[PDB]
Order: C-alpha cells, then structure tokens, then sequence
C-alpha cells in the first residue's frame, strides 16, 4: 500500500538514512504508531536539505492524525515547506490540513470523550502569515495575527509552543520593515517562552543571533543588553570570527568605555552598510548610557555640565543637546537648567541589574539602617515613663 | 470549613484532597446563604509552599475564577500578616526563563462585615495593639512605625548580600522597586525640604 | 464673467437662489447652490460664501446619491477658508474628503489628499484640535506610502530641540512645486507662516524641559535678535500655553510656574507615603523568590 513508496524513498535516500525507513516498517508492524512519530522527526532534522522530506511525510500524516497527536503533524509540516521555494505550493497543504483538523474535532471527541483538535487550527494560521511574508505581502499576513492574536486572548490557559510560533512570525514581521526597536521587544518574548524541543538548529541560532544583536546596537531605547547573556543563542555563539566583534560591540557600549569603541567602529564600517548607514544612532547611543549609569551608582541625582563635559569626551555644547534627547526618549526625566549649569533627573529608567549595582544598591540600604535605629534610640529613652 | 486532605513525609507532592466532600458541602450551604460560592481555598500555613502549586490545579478545575489561596498564620510568628492573600497565576519570568505558575501576593486587608464587627469589639476588652485614639497611643505608635520600617528593610539587606555571595537567582522587579524608593527620597538643600523646616516653625 | 460686471451678475443670481423652491428637486438644489459659492469668491466678498455654504446642510450629503456633489462642496469650501487663513477648518475639510470612498479607493486618488492635509495642520497654531487630528495621520499607513510626508509631520510633532535654516533647507525645493499649499504668491506668506510655526512649537519644548536658561542662548535657538523674541515668548504667556518670566536686561528668561508654599509641601507628602508602600511589596517577594528556589 505504502510499502512501495517508501521503497523507493529509501533507494533516493543515502545509507546513512536507511536505518531511519527500517525502523518507519518496524514499528507499523508492531502497530504503535507513536514510537513511529519520535522517528520521524529525526530523518526530517538531517533530511530537509534532500527533496525527499515532502513526499515523506504526507503518506503519514494522511492516515494517522488522531493515532499521533496534533503537534506531531504540525512538526513534520513545518520541516516540510520550511526551504520550499514556491509558496503557492505550500499555501496548498495549509489549507488541506487546516479543513480536517475541523472534522476531526466534531467526530473522535464524542466517541472517545477526550481529545482536542482546536490546538491545531491555531498553529496553522501562524504558518499562513509566515507564508505572506515571504511573497512580499507583509500587509495582508498583519490581519490574520491580528485575527490570531484575538483568538488567543479567548483561551486562559495558552501553550508555549503555539505562541512561540506566534511571537515569532510576529518577530520576522518588523525587521522587514527594519523596526530595530520593536524587532528586538517582541524577539524577547520568543526566546525566553523558546521550547526545550526545538526547531531550531545550530546554523538558525546563528542567523536569529545577528539579528537580536544589531537592533540592539542600532536602538535608541534598548539598554537591556544582558538577556543575550542570559540566552545560549548569543551567549555561547561568540566564538565565531563574526560573532567575536558582534559580542564586542555590546560590551564596549555597556562600560562606557570610549578607547575600546573608537577601536572597533573602524572595522565594522567598510564591512557592513547596517551598520554604517546607522552610524550615527549608533554613535549617540554610547554616550547616552554614559549620562544614567554614572548618575545611578552615585547617591546623588543630578551631574553638573562640566561633570558630563569629561565623561562623553564632547564639548559642553553637545551636553545640551544630548541630554535634551534623553528626556524626549524617556530614558531620563528632570529638569534641565543651563544658568545654573545643572540637569538634575527626577528618574532613572529600569535597566537589567549586573553585580556592581546591586553592591551600591546594599551599601545605601546599610546607611539607611542605621539612622532609623539613632532616631529610634533616643526617642524610647525620652517619654520612657509617659506612655499612658 | 475544613475538608479531609492527607500528606507524606517521603515525597512532598504525595498527598489525598477528597472532592466527594466538596461537591455536597456547596449544596448545603447554598441554601444557608446564596453568597456562598467556591472562591477559592485556605492553606493553613504558617508558610507557603510549592507543593501548594500542584494542589491550586484542582480548585482552578473546580472553579471558573483564578482561586485564591488565604495563608491563615495559626501559629503567630510575623508580629504582622496573620493572613496572606495568594492568587496563582501565570506569568513569563526573568532571565531569560519560560512562562513559570507562580502566586503573586495581593493587598490581604481585613476592614469587616457589620455582623462581625459587634462579637469583635465585644470580646476585647484590652486597650488594642493600636487603634489610634489619644495622643498616648500615638506616641506609642510613632516609634512602633520606626522599627516598623527598619524590620523590612532589614531582609531586604540580605537579598541583596545573597544575590552576589551565595547565588540567589536575579530577580528584577524588587531591584526594580528599589530604584523608585531611591528617586522618592526627599533631598536636603532642595526647595521641597527647604519648605518642610519653615513649616515646622509655623505650626 | 467676461464683461467686467462678474460681480453684479452674480450678485442678483444668488439673490434669487438663497429663496429655497419647492419646484425644484433635491439633486437640482443642492448642484445649483454650490455654483453660488463660488460665484461670491469671484466677487471678492467671503462673508456672502459663508452664508450660502451653511443654506445647504451638511447631513444632506452623507446619501451615496449625493457622493458626486459632496466632494465639490467640501474642495470648494478650503478655498474659502484658506484665503481667510483659517488654517485648522481646511484641514478638518481635506479629511472629510480622505475618508470618501472615491478617493480612497483609486491608488492615486488619496495621494495628493495627504499630503495636503499634512502641510495645514502643521500650520495650524497650536490648539488641542491640532494634537487629536495629527495624531490620527500618524496611526495611518498611508502616511507610508509617500516618503516626504512622513518627515514632516513626524518633525513637528515629536519634541525636538532644533533651528530654522535646518528645517527651512529640508523644505525649501519639495513644496515650493506644489501649489495651493506654498507654490502660490498668497501662499509666500503661508512659508512665511511657517517659520512662525516651527517656533512656536519650540517654545513648548524649551519650557517643560528648561526651568531656567539665558535669555542669550534663547535668542539663537528662534534664530531672531533679542526683541523679536520677548514679544513672541509674550504671546504664549498671554495665551496661556507657556508661563514665563524675561528679563530685558538679559540675564534670565525664567520658563516656569511659580509654586507656592504649599504646593512644595504638598508635593513631599506624596513622595514619602509613596516610598512606604514599595519597600512592604519588596519584603513580601523576597520571601517568595527564596521559597520556590
């Protein structure tokens, strides 16, 4: 029935895949089809660069869908037309699998009393907008996420793996556009909600790395720079030549550091036009973060001009203006005076905390402590006896 | 009221809730009063645990609202807080983490029904811990205030000292906090605390 | 029109045509009318065109039927209004003919319509009206489809610390080509408004993010000497848009409202009560993050 097939399958495939259609014949005779699901998954990791996976897959998905869960199918689907270079060919299969998800849901749910199949559905309209994107209709796949994103809003208990899928069309959606700020936000979200059992593999971590990165240099509100430290994606991808001043870059930025960032722009400029078109911004960017972190660490909350003068290495003329950006950004808020020579803030805005500050943080905490117990001594002392 | 419910001291999250029990007592007491319905569940304390995580998925079943979960101090070691109000639910969490079922702590207030308020005052019959009355109370209440604020702040100094020493995990909405703390501090030699001494005169 | 009575010969036709008449239909009333207004531009008198335009209702061309007529009247009504330099009507005017559907429909129709739009609400002098209608032109995605327009209004309505010649330069060949906003003879007064306007605008900017700066410093950033500007800082005090306190010899321009006694007073009450309840919320998640690791 579906021997032959697969026959011919094998023979198209190399050696070092046959083991994997040995085990597909198996397990069909043992009749558990789940141990056939775990299988699967393997060949389509390692054969998705062969033309092999997008037969493969439909003569199991087109018997069994309720004998494996709906995750299953949707994992072989997504593996399928992921290198598929025509989308009107894919379109096909989205919507063949979407209508049966429907029926199934009607009929197996009564009989068995147990088993969903509404999950299904949701994931495929991600993959449909996902779809849009890549002809060039950004437009159009922005009203189903939206129609998506409603229904998601319905459901009080929503999946990780359903709104991974969802953050993340959502993620590829801006930086077409060439949003860094709002790219680097939502990407946020698909990384830290990112499921234990991929779909993502070493070369794709690679090419999503790159791209949190330069959104986050190329910013102008984006001072989080430790969750690409606190994500394997970037964290450990720095080894690479392209990754070595990548990650260089963001530690140059943190630190203030003005020697260290002159050294490296240098490079990056001839070598890439995204970051020299944006050099500017980029430019900016460094000395900003210069003017809170040296406010925050200090009990004080406001600099002088002349403090700032040395601090990003400008003259006093600049002082005026890039601290003005600072409160328009919103990174800062205060009150600026020029004949008293003063920017006194009135607020710092929330950063990720690294092991310095919070040191500084402690030994306020220790000064303040201390007054209390003084205050409180000597008033339990006097009116000892009066307290009636 | 109480239902039947058991716990092993092998594993921690082995444990018997009898719903049986649950399902007659809301027919019974329906009728005593038609403002009787499940809200939730009491855990009676003196702590929180984790293991009141698992057991918060059986009244989320049971009732269509987020369950409250009421810690009920019975054994009195917080000189505040004798009952904690809890409300699970899911939140994505720092560093980089997944979506984590957490319970987030809500204002737990008593301010009373009438019916209760007549047996509160009718048993006491002590001057109160504080109740605000005369300017004795008051002075008594200033300098309990004092070591009020102290007593916080205090935990709050080994968070921080543990964070970089003994390796607590990062959590940014109480580094977060503080931040807002630092920026509400008055400043002296400002125009705001200039006023407060000429005040201090008038008055 | 020809003979040099245009303007009698209009006269005694709109006197015959401001009595309403049941012999005519509503279709026939409503095109005659139209032809009345622009019949009083010609005779030099606006008074008479408002008089007409308000004899015919607005509610009577919200009908489909009356979709051919609606855009005539409100394209006939800018002109009105421009010459009488009514700056934020015009704009609530081109609006109503961006949301008509023959307009929106042809991709080429809404395009002029924009940014029309765009250039009479920036020369609209302040006013709440002003930050509702710009807002909504933002939100649009049609404001995407044309590069030079977004500049613009982005320009003016983000707070920006920034000079006349810079802007001036940026404006000076792209809206010069485009009449019935700054191409016309009139309308040289309209990029001479224009200069007025992005000022005005950094008077509101210098003054919630400056306290106090020199009256000096000042003069340069409005570009003009020092008596131009205190009479221009005056008519925003006046106005009520700024609070402001200058000085003529030069030593201060005080951007401010003064506060009182109590205000300061008032004002370190809330910071210390404020304080107390985020150091009882930290104590309670302390005790939780320890517990669940």
């Amino acid at each position: 029935e579906i021997d032959t097939i697969l026959s011919t399958l094998r023979m198209e495939a190399d050696p070092s895949l046959h083991p994997l259609f040995e085990q597909f014949e198996k397990f069909y005779e043992e009749k558990l089809w789940f141990q056939l699901s775990e299988s699967l998954t393997k060949f389509f990791d390692d054969a998705k660069s062969t033309p092999l996976r997008l037969r493969l897959y439909d003569n199991f998905v087109s018997k069994f869908y309720d004998k494996i869960n709906q995750l299953s199918v949707v994992k072989y689907l997504l593996a399928s037309l992921k290198d598929s270079k025509d989308f009107d060919e894919s379109l096909k299969y989205l919507d063949d699998l979407k209508a049966q998800f429907q029926e199934l849901d009607s009929k197996k749910q009564r009989n068995n009393g147990s088993k969903d199949h509404g999950d299904g559905i949701l994931l495929i309209d991600s993959e449909i907008a996902r779809t849009y994107l890549l002809k060039n209709d950004l437009v159009k796949a922005r009203d189903l996420l939206d129609d998506l994103e409603k229904t998601l809003d319905k459901k009080d208990s929503i999946p990780l793996r359903i709104t991974n899928s969802f953050y993340s069309t959502n993620s590829q959606y801006f930086k077409f556009k060439n949003d860094f700020n709002s790219f680097y936000y939502t990407s946020l979200l698909y990384l830290s909600t990112l499921e234990p059992s991929t779909s993502i593999t070493l070369a794709e971590r690679q090419q999503l790395a790159y791209d949190l990165s330069i959104s986050a240099l190329l910013g102008d509100k984006i001072y989080n720079f430790g969750e690409l430290l606190h994500h394997p994606i970037m964290e450990t991808i720095v080894n690479d030549s392209n990754y070595d001043w990548l990650f260089q870059l963001l530690n140059a930025l943190t630190v203030g550091d003005f020697d260290k960032f002159d050294s490296l722009i240098k490079v990056q400029i001839s070598k890439i036009p995204i970051l020299a078109q944006h050099e500017s911004f980029l430019r900016q960017k460094i000395c900003l973060m210069t003017l809170i972190e040296t406010v925050f660490v200090k009990n004080i909350r406001m600099l002088s001009f002349e403090d700032i003068s040395k601090a990003t290495h400008l003259p006093k003329d600049n002082v005026e203006h890039l601290v003005m950006r600072a409160i328009s950004l919103g990174l800062l808020k205060g009150s600026i005076d020029q004949v008293n020579e003063l920017v006194t803030i009135s607020w710092v805005q929330p950063r990720i905390i690294s092991g310095d500050q919070i040191t500084k943080m402690k030994d306020r905490l220790v000064e303040w402590n201390d007054q209390v117990e003084k205050l409180g001594k000597k008033m339990e002392a006097r009116g000892q006896s009066i307290w009636v | 009221f109480a239902l039947p419910f058991e716990e092993d001291e092998k594993n921690s999250d082995v444990w018997f809730l009898d719903h049986n029990y649950i399902e007659n007592m809301n027919e019974m007491c329906k009728k005593i009063n038609a403002k009787e319905k499940l809200i939730g569940w009491y855990h009676s304390g003196p702590k929180l645990r984790a293991s009141d995580l698992k057991i918060n998925e059986l009244f989320k079943k049971y009732t269509q609202n987020n369950p409250l979960l009421l810690i009920v101090d019975v054994k009195q070691q917080g000189v505040g807080l004798p009952t904690d109000a809890y409300v699970a639910i899911e939140q994505v969490k720092d560093d980089g983490t997944s979506t984590e079922k957490t319970f987030l702590h809500l204002p737990c207030t008593i301010e009373a029904e009438e019916a209760e308020e007549i047996g509160v005052e009718h048993l006491l019959r002590d001057v109160r811990d504080q109740a605000a009355g005369g300017l004795s109370i008051r002075l008594t209440n200033q300098l309990k205030s004092l070591k009020g604020l102290q007593s916080k702040l205090k935990d709050v100094v080994e968070y921080l000292d543990k964070v970089i020493n003994k390796e607590l995990p990062i959590n940014h909405t109480i580094l977060g906090k503080l931040q807002d703390v630092f920026n509400l501090l008055p400043n002296l030699g400002t125009p705001d605390d200039d006023e407060i001494d000429v005040e201090n005169h008038d008055r | 029109k020809e003979e040099g009575k245009i303007d009698e010969a209009a006269d005694i036709l709109c006197e015959l045509q401001v009595e309403t008449y049941g012999s005519m239909e509503m279709s026939e009333k409503i095109q005659f009318i139209l032809e009345q207004m622009e019949l009083s531009i010609l005779k030099g008198d606006y008074s008479q065109a408002t008089v007409l335009s308000r004899k015919i209702l607005k509610k009577t061309f919200k009908n489909p039927k009356y979709e051919s007529l609606k855009l005539e009247y409100y394209n006939l009504l800018v002109k009105i209004s421009l010459h009488k330099r009514e700056y934020l009507e015009v704009a609530q005017y081109l609006q109503e003919i961006y949301q008509t559907d023959a307009i929106k429909s042809d991709e080429a129709k809404w395009k002029p319509v924009l940014s029309h739009i765009v250039y009479f609400l920036v020369l609209s002098p302040y006013g709440n009206l002003q930050n509702d209608l710009i807002h909504k032109i933002q939100n649009d995605n049609n404001l995407k489809k044309l590069e030079s327009q977004e500049s613009l209004v982005k320009l003016f309505t983000t707070n920006e610390l920034m000079r006349w010649p810079i802007v001036q330069k940026t404006y000076e060949p792209v809206l010069n080509e485009d009449d019935l906003a700054f191409g016309g003879e009139a309308n040289k007064h309209h990029w001479e408004d224009l200069q007025k306007r992005v000022i005005e605008h950094n008077l509101r900017v210098i003054s919630e993010y400056y306290s106090r700066i020199t009256l000096l410093r000042l003069n340069e950033l409005l570009d003009l000497t020092e008596s131009q500007t205190e009479t221009y800082i005056s008519d925003l005090v006046n106005q009520g848009i700024i609070y402001a306190k200058v000085n003529r010899p030069a030593k201060i321009v005080n951007f401010e409202k003064p506060k009182n006694s109590s205000q300061l007073l008032n004002e370190w009450s809330h910071n210390v009560d404020e304080l107390l309840e985020h150091i009882e919320t930290i104590g309670h998640l302390i005790t939780k993050e320890e517990i669940m690791h």
